RNA sequence: GGGGGGAUGUCCGGGUCGCCCUGGGCACCUCUCCCGGCAGCCUUCGCGGGCAGCCGUAGUCCCGGUUCAUACGUCGCCGC
């Protein structure tokens, strides 16, 4: 009888909102939860939702790709890394483990 | 201890690296050539530049495009510019929250920063004005990351915990707006050992962003955020915050009293330093009026509502859901009726600028509760879904006993004693029966006098006791508690239970991740929202 | 000192009340006092002591020997019991702070003891 | 979102239960006294004015 | 004048550019004059203030050891004593003065201190 | 489950129409779990149900509809109305939910019924322990408490079995609001009885010692002042209320006595405490500011030993130097000082003998 | 005032002074708690001025004079708050009458 | 008055400590008193003072009197100080109630007042 | 702080009278484990756990006996 919706919102993460190119769109990662904003009008454009689900699991790092631009970089504490590209969706239900004991940071 | 650090390329070769370190106890070494002192057995004496600012941890530097500035933030709210062309140091110094997070854009113009109260501004230089604001839900978050300034073992450590539910009405005559009450930021909350949430927020439900904010309690965000001695002040907390039937009142209550710390001089007999801060409370009970733009005025203030030789704590407040009036119960005995009343003194009315004339609330009604003592007493109170009928639990340790007061005539119609185990945690009235939680949870009619269901909750710590709490739909005749699942820390899991008012067995079962600090119930519609400790909102609907 | 006081308090004057006020009498004046006045005087003597602190012993003499003389000529009444409500207000707030106040004596009588014993030991000396 | 610097708020303290009104103020404001006599002590039989 | 002492070396890179490296107080009033020495395996500079105390600061070592506070009493002890008379005796500007002490120690083993 | 209990009711309908009464109680018995042996605890009873509780009460007590009933022993003679009055669920409401069908048209249900109870109690035992015990046990109200005084005052105004539970009554008739107390007393008592709870009072009050002097209390005052508002000027409009003030004025001035000679003793012993730790260390050798003589100083301030933590900006918390703490050892030296080296020192064993100005 | 115990502050703002600046914040704190609008501020002065400059009042008598004017209006302001709780009882009995 | 108190304590007597506390010169006996035989005066006040509620009109200048001039000497007993401390917490006990007590002040001077008021009326009508 | 011991100094019955002891009062050094805090290093995502721990007091070669504070946008006069 009675559902439960899908979470939104979220927690602003410390890892750092990284700018698109030419400033345009900010891509600010939550916990569980990677949106892009517009930088003029300051409404979301994309909601990339990421599944989490191990307790304590949270999203160590992420940035742009630095060989070619609207991809991503998103790394998990447990070894987990997608390659999703924001204006769309492609990469969320495909990820890569690593075979770490815990993740503690990346850097592209 | 290094807190963070920023390094720029000076070059499309790699000529050198300037290595900017903001470490944990304040400072920021500036690092200015490593590859060629480090590319050289033997190496010559390298040596920092010291900038020391900041008075706790600096959570963010960075480099700001051309290499003449450098730009930081810390917990004390202020973004600081290091000219380092000059000696010289200019900032823009009074933010919401602490400076979590600072970026530079890929030209040299704007700045993003990800503020600790949940946000994120991009400025522009010079103008300095955000160009784009991004707010979320802004309530209390067992952080996966622990603090940039518990590295160091300050005066009070900053613990990653919650104490209390979050305080938070869904708004009627606007029911995709929640009103909720938040500090300045989330480490600025938690820190000084008590929250202080002295600020509401309406947040937005159907599309999640943080609409708008207000000041109830005192807050000075121009002032210093930490005293002399290193501790960070405390604000006054918006313990109960309960919204009227009509969609234009709105009460609150903010308690605050001085930290023990500080007392050490009026003990003078058996006073220890909790006794002497209890002494000193200040609790007041502000009415606000909400306008369209979802902006409130004060009405009145009342300085000591439940006053006796000394002041006494206000456990709950409730609106009547027929007229607008305020039950509130306190630790004298008495629950007090508030009404609006045209401020009037001698047949000249005092009106407002315009016109309109000035409502002001004030107690219509005292009721004294009967006590029933055998051989440190909280309270619980709600309407009924009519009105007409108010019920007031009344709660010294186990023996405590319900009231059923009217509302008309301030005589007692029922008293009903027996039903509570331990200390009442909450109560609340759907259709005919009352759904209230102790250490048992219970649903009670009363147009048949019998107890329909009642549980044995599992065995927990004191702080989990404190995070239970429940809330009914009224539309739907349901009601839903949550609990977490067993002192607090970050991985924990709680549990919501959706019960029907009539059958024994739970309609819905679920587990979460995260401990759940609120739930809400939708006043136009069926179900429940529910706000997470790790900070997302989500909602339940039946169908 | 009764029909002057009748006279102020029915034609709200300040110097006549306040000339009677600063001022056996006081017992004879209550007692000779109108009956339908003694609310207003209540009133009057509320406001005097809130505006003015220093004011409370003999503005709480005149309320004790008023509520003495006119406790039943307040019950018939009885629609203005807010003059009672605001005088218990006032005296509510007269008597706020005690405890602490008396914390604060006992600190200073430690002080006036010693400095009593100092004072004599330097008279003998 | 510079919070502009606001200076310390005063105290709005209670006010007890016969405080000095807008009218009575509005009626002390009649501030400025001047007393003619009239001419010989004569008792003043009417003021009047033109509407 | 604020009690400090600041200490600059040239910014890598641009020639002529130079910036404060670190600043310390280390006078208890202001740093009215100093100099500098450095030779026969010693880089020193002198600071004297309105202390009366010569702060010695390592030049090239700066940073890495610590200072040293002379001290302001002078070398010579200036105090001199008669013991047979119990007499200490001390002499400034154009003064000397003589206390005298009346009695032992061993009498006192606090109002007569 | 309430499919079982209706049966195990309906199974104890037919045993009172058998009118077999031992194996009824003995199911009782077995359900709150004849011999009937007692655990000597009025706290420690095992949890019960409260249809169970409503059934016994149901059974036990009587109710007469003549427009307003009347309350009866069913069971004058019942093991399971003692164990009713020593659990206290003799409370008006679980009485009301036993008689929710006879009494929804009655009014003024909590006075009747406060009136009628401790009155039943009272003729079931003349000896009235169980009077006493249900003072002890259940949660009562002022009509409950004031009803109960009358019937202790009814007794007396082996011997001092009814006096403990006439100091019961008093606390939770203080513990009771100031309203209820006084119309339920105003309603069941006479203007004389009050006089005679009211010479009980001062026998209560004088014979503690407040009026006594030396060389030759909050819920007492609450009981007086609620009778005096009870009664007020309709009940007496002599020399027994002047020769009353009088000796309310004199333990007045004893209470007043007793805040300034608190205050007093609480800071010199405070003082004197604090001292004996300071002269403890001192004798140590630690070195402190510690008063010689033996009056008390004029700031009753001692020197405490210098703590071991240092705090540093912004707030934390780091080791203090042993450079730092002689510094501000030499500080607390004062102007002239006697410091005896001993030769136990020399070789490294003890410590000094200072002596020093006092300041 | 306030606004410096909001702030934890006030004793670093009483623990400076001289001894013509404490006769001025005791004058203004004898002068002052007569109002019992803010008798608790003023209260709390007075402890933090006891507490930290008790031990000069031999050294300076007109200092010994102001900590004696003060217990001279504290001690004046119990009998005026329990007068006002002896009248405070005689407003109770009537009230009660009443019903 | 000086040398009958000596003797009165260090004898732990009854009966010749109570012949002199009946009767300034009490405060120029207790300047001249030995320090440590001035704590046996202390003990046996907060003796009787602790086993019974009660009043002194002479003893509250004769305990207050005695902690200034001989309370430095408490340092050297550590059993009096325990037994000052278990004093002032139940001189706590007795000042909890003084509001409510002052309360019941008010109300006999109201009635005693008005119960002189209507005999009074009698022999006016 | 307690539980306890080895040792310092002491009076009252004292003892063949000496080493001191038992009975009472005791203040200190040292040892011992539990109390409150602090750090390291392994384990686990965390929660917690494990290992060998230091501090709860006193004076240093010199010496951290330091480092640390919250902007601009505009001023003036009078009125409600």
């Amino acid at each position: 009888s009675w559902k439960v919706s899908k979470p939104m919102g979220g927690r602003m993460s410390d890892i750092d909102p990284i700018f698109s190119q030419d400033e345009r769109h900010l891509i600010i990662t939550y916990n569980t939860s990677i949106q892009v904003y517009s930088t003029e009008d300051s409404l979301l454009v994309r909601r990339i939702a990421l599944p989490l689900t191990p307790s304590a699991t949270h999203i160590v790092s992420s940035a742009l790709s630095k060989s070619n631009p609207d991809y991503l970089w998103v790394a998990c504490s447990d070894g987990r890394i997608w390659h999703i590209n924001w204006t769309s969706g492609e990469g969320v239900d495909t990820p890569s483990t690593i075979d770490t004991k815990k993740l503690l940071d990346m850097a592209v | 201890i290094i807190s963070t650090f920023d390094i720029r390329p000076i070059i499309a070769e790699l000529q050198d690296i300037d290595v900017a370190v903001g470490g944990a106890r304040g400072a920021i070494y500036v690092y200015s050539n490593l590859l060629a002192h480090l590319h050289t057995l033997r190496v010559g004496t390298i040596q920092p530049r010291k900038y020391h600012w900041h008075r706790r941890a600096v959570h963010s530097v960075k480099w700001s495009g051309d290499g003449n500035y450098l730009i930081s933030g810390g917990y004390e709210t202020v973004l600081v510019l290091w000219q380092l062309d000059t000696g010289r140091v200019d900032f823009l110094p009074h933010l919401s929250a602490a400076i979590e997070n600072i970026v530079v854009s890929p030209k040299g113009s704007a700045y993003a920063l990800h503020l600790d109260d949940n946000s994120a501004m991009v400025l522009s230089t010079a103008e300095m004005k955000p160009s784009m604001y991004v707010s979320g839900i802004q309530s209390l978050v067992l952080g996966d990351r622990p603090s940039k300034d518990a590295l160091v073992r300050r005066v009070w450590r900053p613990i990653d915990e919650i104490a209390s539910p979050l305080v938070a009405t869904i708004s009627p005559q606007n029911p995709s707006h929640m009103f909720l009450c938040v500090g300045n930021g989330q480490q600025a909350t938690v820190g000084g050992g008590a929250t202080s949430t002295p600020l509401v927020q309406v947040f937005d439900i159907s599309s999640f962003q943080g609409v708008a904010k207000q000041a109830i309690a005192r807050t000075n965000p121009t002032d210093v955020n930490i005293t002399s001695e290193g501790v960070p002040i405390i604000e006054p907390t918006a313990t109960k915050l309960a919204f009227s039937h009509d969609g234009k009142w709105l009460a609150s209550i903010d308690e605050w009293q001085p930290p023990e710390r500080d007392t050490e001089a009026y003990l003078t007999g058996s006073k220890t330093q909790s006794d002497a801060c209890k002494e000193r409370r200040e609790i007041y009970l502000k009415f606000w009026e909400v306008g369209a733009d979802q902006s409130l005025e004060l009405v009145t203030r009342i300085n000591d509502a439940h006053y006796t030789k000394q002041t006494e704590s206000i456990f709950d407040l409730a609106s009547d859901p027929t007229s607008a009036r305020f039950a509130t119960i306190g630790n004298d005995g008495m629950v007090r009726f508030w009404s609006p009343k045209l401020r009037k003194r001698d047949g000249l009315m005092a009106t407002r600028p315009d016109g309109q004339p000035l409502r002001s609330w004030s107690c219509s009604r005292v009721v004294p509760l009967p006590v029933h003592e055998r051989q440190p007493y909280s309270g619980a109170i709600t309407f009924s879904e009519d009105g007409s009928i108010l019920f007031a639990a009344f709660g010294p340790p186990s023996g405590a006993l319900v009231v059923a007061i009217d509302t008309q005539t301030g005589t007692v119609r029922d008293v009903v004693s027996g039903m509570f185990k331990g200390d009442i945690r909450a109560m609340k009235s759907l259709s005919s029966c009352l759904i209230m939680l102790s250490d048992d949870l219970v649903v009670y009619d009363i147009v048949s006098d019998e107890m329909l269901a009642s549980y044995t909750l599992k065995e927990t710590s004191e702080a989990a006791k404190k995070l239970t709490q429940l809330a009914v739909n009224h539309q739907s005749r349901s009601f839903a508690l949550a609990a977490p699942i067993p002192k607090l820390k970050r991985g924990t899991k709680s549990e919501l239970l959706i019960f029907n008012i009539e059958d024994e067995e739970p309609k819905l079962v679920k587990t979460f991740s995260q401990v759940i600090i609120s739930v809400c119930a939708v006043p136009s519609s069926s179900g429940f929202v529910v706000v997470d400790s790790a900070a997302q909102v989500w909602s339940i609907t039946e169908g | 000192l009764g029909t002057v006081l009748n006279q102020a308090l029915r034609t709200d004057d300040s110097d006549l009340l306040e000339s009677c006020l600063q001022t056996l009498i006081i017992q004879n004046t209550i007692n000779r006092m109108d009956s339908s006045l003694a609310g207003t005087l209540l009133s009057k003597l509320a406001a005097r002591m809130h505006r003015r602190p220093g004011r409370a012993f003999g503005l709480m003499r005149w309320i004790q020997w008023t509520l003495v003389a006119h406790g039943g000529a307040l019950v018939t009444q009885p629609d203005l019991i807010n003059r009672l409500t605001e005088l218990s207000r006032v005296l509510e707030e007269r008597s706020r702070g005690l405890s602490s106040l008396l914390a604060l004596k006992g600190k200073l009588d430690m002080l006036d003891a010693q400095l009593k014993y100092r004072k004599a030991l330097k008279m003998a000396g | 979102m510079a919070a502009e610097v606001v200076p310390l708020p005063q105290l709005k303290l209670p006010s007890g239960p016969s405080p000095i009104t807008a009218e009575q103020r509005y009626w002390r404001s009649f501030k400025k006294q001047k007393s003619h006599t009239s001419t010989a002590n004569w008792p003043i039989s009417h003021i009047s004015f033109p509407a | 004048m604020d009690r400090r002492t600041a200490v600059y070396e040239p910014m890598a890179g641009q020639s002529g550019r130079w910036s404060k490296v670190f600043h310390r107080r280390y006078h208890q009033h202001d740093v009215k004059a100093m100099a500098s020495f450095e030779g026969k395996g010693m880089s020193v500079v002198v600071s004297g203030g309105s202390d009366a105390s010569p702060i010695v600061l390592p030049l090239r070592a700066l940073g890495k050891e610590f200072h040293r506070t002379l001290p302001h009493l002078p070398q010579h002890p200036t105090v001199l004593s008669a013991p047979k008379a119990r007499y200490i005796l001390s002499w400034w500007e154009n003064e000397i003065r003589i206390w005298h002490l009346l009695n032992s120690a061993q009498q006192f083993l606090p109002l007569n201190l | 489950s309430w499919s079982e209990w209706q049966n195990k009711a309906m199974q104890a309908d037919e045993l009172l129409q058998n009118n077999d009464i031992q194996s009824w109680e003995e199911l009782m018995a077995e359900v709150f779990k004849p011999e009937w042996e007692w655990p000597s605890s009025r706290s420690d009873y095992a949890r019960v149900d409260r249809r169970w509780v409503v059934y016994a009460i149901n059974k036990v007590f009587g109710w007469e509809g003549q427009n307003t009933g009347r309350l009866t022993c069913r069971l004058p003679e019942s093991s399971v109305l003692i164990y009713l009055v020593d659990a206290g669920h003799l409370s008006t409401s679980n009485v009301k939910s036993a008689f929710k069908d006879d009494v929804r048209e009655v009014d003024k249900v909590e006075e009747l019924i406060g009136e009628q109870l401790p009155i039943i109690l009272a003729e079931v035992d003349p000896t009235m322990e169980l009077l006493v015990g249900y003072l002890s046990g259940t949660q009562l109200g002022s009509s409950e408490l004031v009803s109960s005084i009358k019937l202790l005052l009814c007794s007396l105004g082996l011997d001092e079995h009814r006096t403990r539970g006439l100091g019961i009554a008093f606390s939770k008739l203080a513990a009771c609001p100031a309203a209820e107390t006084v119309k339920s007393l105003r309603r069941l008592f006479k203007p004389d009885e009050v006089l005679v709870l009211l010479n009980v009072l001062r026998a209560e009050l004088i014979k503690d010692g407040w009026t006594t002097r030396y060389l030759d209390i909050q819920l007492i005052a609450d009981l007086m002042s609620r009778c005096i508002d009870a009664v007020g000027l309709s009940g007496w409009m002599a020399n027994f209320f002047s020769q009353f003030q009088a000796e309310i004025s004199v333990a007045l001035e004893g209470v007043m006595e007793a805040v300034r000679l608190k205050g007093v003793i609480a800071e010199a012993a405070n003082y004197a405490k604090r001292a004996r730790r300071a002269l403890a260390d001192s004798a140590k050798g630690k070195a402190m500011t510690v008063h010689m003589s033996a009056e008390l100083p004029l700031g009753l301030k001692t020197d405490n030993k210098i703590s071991t933590e240092r705090v540093r900006s912004g707030g934390e918390i780091v080791a203090r130097s042993s450079r730092q703490i002689g510094h501000f050892i030499s500080k607390r030296r004062g102007i002239y000082s006697i410091h005896r080296i001993s030769e136990e020192m020399l070789l490294g064993a003890a410590g000094p003998t200072v002596v020093q100005e006092a300041r | 005032l306030t606004a410096l115990r909001h702030r934890s502050a006030l004793r670093e703002a009483l623990q400076g002074r001289d001894e013509l600046s404490v006769i001025n914040i005791l004058r203004w704190a004898g002068k002052y708690v007569a109002d019992p609008r803010y008798r608790s501020i003023c209260v709390d002065v007075a402890f933090h001025l006891i507490d930290l400059y008790a031990e000069h009042v031999g050294g300076s008598a007109e200092l010994a004079t102001q900590f004696q004017q003060l217990l001279a209006k504290v001690n004046r302001e119990v009998e005026k708050a329990e007068l006002a709780i002896v009248t405070g009882g005689m407003v109770e009995s009537l009230m009660m009458s009443v019903e």
